[PDB]
């Protein structure tokens, strides 16, 4: 019988994979720690703990992570960036908008 | 039953009124809060359209 837990703590038993390169300001899809997720990623100034891994955010959407290689802190922010407005006229007049 | 009050002065007042008008006009996106920019969910609130 084997027991896990996950926390936010460095891990210690970790599946089989290999790292590749860290892309920065791009619309990628990443994988830390088993954590997979969509965003941007851009290099963060925020502080954390000693032992901490990801950050939090008020709707307990993770927006921070450590990478387990550099040690180093990153920022995610969303692909889509607010609201755009499309002003068009009537299609059986023209098309441009 | 033979009284009467009658004014002898005056004064002028000003005085305030405050009504609102209006309001904050919100809008509200579906995709980017039902589904957190993932494309798994995305296929799925499609039967909600
Ligand atoms: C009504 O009251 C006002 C004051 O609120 C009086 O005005 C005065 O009038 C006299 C002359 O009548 C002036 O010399 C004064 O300067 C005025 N102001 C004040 C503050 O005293 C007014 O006379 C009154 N009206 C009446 C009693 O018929
Ligand atoms: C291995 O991990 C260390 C410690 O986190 C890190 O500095 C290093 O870049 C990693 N990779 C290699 C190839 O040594």
């Amino acid at each position: 019988v084997l027991s896990f837990e996950l926390l936010n703590a460095p891990a210690t038993v970790c599946g089989p994979k290999l790292s590749t390169s860290l892309v920065k300001n791009q619309c990628v899809n990443f994988n830390f720690n088993g954590f997979k997720g969509t965003g941007v990623l851009t290099d963060s100034s925020k502080t954390f703990q000693s032992f901490q891994q990801f950050g939090r955010d008020a709707s307990d959407f993770t927006d921070s992570v450590r990478d387990p290689q550099t040690l180093r802190i990153l920022d995610i922010s969303p692909c889509s960036f607010g609201g755009v407005s499309v002003i068009t006229p009537g299609t059986n007049t023209s098309s441009a908008v | 039953n033979n009284s009467i009050a009658i004014p002898t002065n005056f004064s002028i007042s000003v005085t305030t009124e405050v009504m609102p008008v209006s309001m904050a006009k919100t809008s509200v996106d579906c995709t980017m809060y039902i589904c957190g920019d993932s494309l798994e969910c995305s296929n799925l609130l499609l039967q909600y359209g």
